């Protein structure tokens, strides 16, 4: 079975960079296509035949390749370039797993929000202690939660957002969800990020028992 | 002009089957090979099936084994995959593409309709407000949630203020828990202006015709 392999699987610059993404076959092949995919959309055809550009690709943008190795490369690199490039060609039945572009910018570290599990999930028997990390940058942020003086791993699930569209920051939730009786019978809760904007980490916090 | 338009994904019990249709329009229909393309929940692409101009010319990926049917009906611009005896893998977005020359790339492709091959059954979601509570706190600005819980299938749709907030506002892709679905979404207004302005988000679950306004109050402590 003839497979492609794609490296790297992410990479980030800023805008003004030279990129270049490789993609590799198990044996000889021709004509490979590179197709673009953003979050919510359709993959759309950008380069074919290896080095013809598709309808509205800028000239900055270029493919080459034979045998059993080929790549894309971009000059200049603009932010709306920023997606994900998956190779294929006609003899192929899985697509590359596709580089996945991103945009470098200047470090930031995140505005954090915790939130106490509201009466009516309490009503309800659930209790989920919400904590919002967001506009930080870079990505890699590492979040722990104390209760009551003591670290906690178990029933914690996180979730990033794509790179924002506008600011290239990201952002993300982590939850905490125990049941109700759980819940109850402790009093502090905390969520801590630790970034690489500072060594000292950004702490929110609460008592179960005040309101 | 060039248009192709999928329709019939939806929700289906392991070992049933299920009908594609791919309506075209702004082209000559019968004159171009056209494909079935489907996305799994990895992001992975798996080339499908692929049929000729003439309908006389059929393929299949490797993992089909007889279980995809692919046709087309050059009379009514529509292209079609039967799908039967499906598997949890064979859950993905499926994609309509068209061909251009005898290289089989892939020049236009459909919006998708997305196929979820399982036993759970639809579900609402809960709405949870989230007021900061016994965690206030005290800057220019102020920021409060919505928690949504427990629904399937994706997706659920978030605004706040019916979208007249709109900058500031981060929704959390989803993720299952006990096997339903749960997200977060959360708003920055500046304090000055809550309570004192009423803030709400809006959920909205197709897949269950539900949708609920909660309104974010201050706790009563
Ligand atoms: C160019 C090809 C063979 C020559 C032809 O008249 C038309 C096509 C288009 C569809 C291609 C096919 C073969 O290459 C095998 C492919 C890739 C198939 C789509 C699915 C496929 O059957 C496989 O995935 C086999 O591994």
């Amino acid at each position: 079975d003839i497979e492609l392999t794609q490296s790297p699987a992410v990479m980030s610059a800023f805008p003004g960079e030279e990129v270049t993404m490789t993609c590799s076959a198990s044996s000889s092949i021709n004509y490979m296509h590179w197709y673009q995919q953003k979050p919510g959309t359709s993959p759309k055809r950008w380069i074919y035949d290896t080095s013809k550009l598709a309808s509205g690709v800028p000239a900055r943008f270029s493919g080459s390749g034979s045998g059993t190795s080929y790549s894309l490369t971009i000059s200049s690199m603009e932010a709306e370039d920023a997606a994900t490039y998956y190779c294929h060609q006609r003899s192929i039945f899985t697509f590359g797993s596709g580089t996945k572009l991103e945009i470098k910018r200047a470090d930031a570290a995140p505005t954090v929000s915790i939130f106490p599990p509201s009466s009516e999930q309490l009503t309800s028997g659930g209790a989920s202690v919400v904590c919002f990390l967001n506009n930080f940058y870079p990505k890699d942020i590492n979040v722990k939660w104390k209760i009551d003086g003591s670290e906690r791993q178990n029933g914690v699930l996180n979730s990033w957002t794509d790179q924002d569209s506008k600011d290239s920051t990201y952002s993300m939730s982590s939850t905490l969800t125990l049941t109700k009786d759980e819940y109850e019978r402790h009093n502090s809760y905390t969520c801590e990020a630790t970034h690489k904007t500072s060594t000292s980490p950004i702490v929110k916090s609460f008592n179960r028992n005040e309101c | 002009e060039v248009q192709l338009v999928e329709s019939g994904g939806g929700l289906v019990k392991p070992g049933g089957s299920l009908k594609l249709s791919c309506a075209a329009s702004g082209f000559a229909f019968g004159n171009y090979d056209m494909s079935w393309v489907r996305q799994t929940p990895e992001k992975r692409l798996e080339w499908v099936a692929f049929i000729g101009s003439g309908g006389g010319r059929i393929y299949y990926g490797d993992t089909m084994k007889g279980r995809f049917t692919i046709s087309r009906d050059n009379a009514k611009n529509t292209l079609y995959l039967q799908m039967s005896s499906l598997k949890s893998e064979d859950t993905a977005m499926y994609y309509c593409t068209r061909h251009y020359n005898y290289y089989y790339s892939m020049d236009y492709w459909g919006q998708g309709t997305s196929v979820i091959v399982s036993s759970a059954k639809t579900t609402p979601p809960s709405v949870y407000p989230l007021a900061p509570g016994s965690a206030a706190q005290t800057n220019s600005m102020v920021t409060l949630g919505c928690l949504v819980k427990g629904y399937f299938p994706e997706p659920v749709t978030v605004t706040w203020n019916s979208g007249s907030l709109s900058s500031g506002v981060h929704t959390f892709p989803a993720v299952l828990q006990s096997d339903l679905y749960t997200l977060s979404s959360s708003v920055t207004v500046p304090s000055s202006t809550w309570p004192s302005e009423t803030v709400t988000c809006n959920v909205a679950h197709p897949a269950s015709s539900t949708k609920v306004d909660k309104k974010i109050v201050p706790r009563d402590c």
